[PDB]
């Protein structure tokens, strides 16, 4: 069922207001008797919510009011001379940002809201859909105040079930992401035929559109299947739209099911991945 | 080696407690862990009723026992739906989980009723059946209210407040995929 052209940019735009609140900056190349009112002098056009200056270190950890005042001080400050130090103002490198993937694509952004939020204070918390049809494409991103926060949404999410589906979970690194590289290249392939053996004609299937990268069936140490498939292919819109005619076929009186992955690692590092956390969970 | 003669219903019944505990790790979960072990106790407890040596005490204590890991169950089982923002859910977890007490209750008064029988010889085979009866009534009850609580605390696992206090986690011991 397609969405109304209104409800495709209302849900693109919450995405992109969601990615870019980044607003903690780090300050490097501070003068060895810098003081705290320094940089708050500093950094007087903003609205400081924190402001940690480690003396010894020449280092500032900053929180602002939003994403836009964070990359005005960057653009104001960054290779800046303070009393003759450059300083190095870019944003903060936290370890708190999540990617939840296999999420049921009927899954809402409120809905995706109500399962990560328990673990902690979100500073960023958005699903991602598809630019041409604003449907979900399945995974959404939580990043939190603090990284103990993201380390019990991952414990508890790894391998949650969630209506037909149980739910990955993989840290990324924040500053490895853009607009672009949120949408994945690699597809998981499950509802396969009991006993498949036939790998060659499920790339065959799913080189209906374009032609797949990498493709490996799931296996373990002793060769058994591990019930799915990985996919990459060349580029994010080639994944979508061979995942857009594969979802659903018949092959080997099976309906196939066609998901994306989490976007960043290539096929030979998530079907390594996604092995390694359903065998630590059934063991 | 030796097949113990056991109450089929008893047994049924702890089995059925055990194959939903076993659906989810215990890891995070203590609620998953207390009712695999009233799982395994009720699995005791359809052997104890057939009587033999000793079985008066260790029916006694089975079912204090069966209690205790109840009244575990209960406890988590308010601390979640104190953390739960569904109206529907809180009320069904609360509801669904204040009967396991008065439950298990009746099944310490059932377990000294049939353990008395147990250790006498003057009992009609009517009211020893009776008696065995009313543990297997109690004891599907109580493996029911078990499962229902278990399914509750897992539904309000995505209906919790913004950083929660008390929280399970609910992951799969079951495969993955389809």
């Amino acid at each position: 069922h397609m969405l109304d052209p209104e409800e495709i940019r209302k849900r693109l735009e919450h995405t992109e207001r969601q990615f870019r609140n980044r607003r903690k900056i780090l300050i490097r190349g501070l003068p060895g008797d810098v003081t705290n009112q320094e940089v708050h002098d500093l950094l007087s056009d903003y609205e400081l919510k924190y402001c940690f200056v480690d003396k010894y270190k020449g280092t500032a950890f900053v929180t602002l009011l939003n994403g836009e005042q964070a990359e005005a001080a960057i653009n104001a400050f960054h290779q800046s001379r303070l009393r003759e130090r450059e300083l190095s103002v870019q944003l903060q490198p936290t370890d708190a940002l999540l990617c939840v993937a296999n999420l049921p694509p009927s899954l809402t952004q409120q809905q995706f809201e109500e399962l990560v939020r328990p673990f902690g204070s979100l500073e960023r918390c958005f699903l991602v859909y598809s630019e041409r049809t604003g449907q979900s494409k399945g995974y959404g991103f939580a990043e939190y105040m603090k990284k103990d926060s993201a380390a019990r949404a991952k414990s508890d999410l790894l391998g949650k079930p969630l209506g037909p589906r149980t739910l990955y979970v993989h840290w990324t690194d924040a500053g490895q992401l853009t607009p672009a590289l949120l949408h994945s290249r690699c597809l998981c392939v499950d509802r396969l035929p009991p006993g498949f053996n036939d790998v060659d004609a499920l790339c065959r299937a799913l080189s209906a559109v374009h032609s797949p990268t990498f493709c490996q069936l799931a296996c373990g140490q002793d060769g058994q299947l591990k019930g799915f498939a990985v996919l990459e292919y060349e580029t994010a819109e080639m994944a979508e739209e061979a995942q857009q005619q594969a979802d659903g076929l018949s092959l080997g009186g099976s309906h196939l099911r066609v998901s994306f992955c989490a976007p960043g690692p290539p096929g030979r590092s998530m079907l390594a991945a996604l092995i390694a956390a359903q065998a630590t969970a059934l063991n | 080696p030796s097949n113990q003669p056991v109450n089929q219903p008893i047994l049924a019944a702890a089995q059925s407690l055990h194959r939903e505990a076993t659906k989810w790790s215990s890891k995070g979960n203590d609620i998953i862990a207390a009712a695999k072990r009233m799982a395994l106790l009720m699995a005791e407890m359809s052997r104890l009723v057939r009587g033999g040596s000793g079985t008066k005490r260790a029916l006694i204590q089975c079912a204090k026992d069966i209690a205790k890991a109840s009244d575990e169950v209960t406890r988590l089982a308010k601390e979640v739906a104190k953390q739960c923002t569904d109206k529907r859910i809180r009320t069904n977890l609360l509801q669904v989980c204040e009967r396991i007490p008065t439950i298990s209750t009746q099944l310490k008064i059932l377990s000294t009723v049939k353990a008395t029988m147990l250790g006498r010889t003057n009992i009609s085979d009517e009211e020893s059946e009776q008696a065995t009866e009313m543990l297997v009534h109690n004891a599907q009850n109580l493996m029911q209210s078990v499962k229902e609580t278990v399914r509750e605390a897992e539904a309000a696992s995505i209906k919790i407040r913004t950083d929660a206090g008390f929280t399970l986690r609910w992951v799969r011991k079951t495969p993955w995929y389809q």
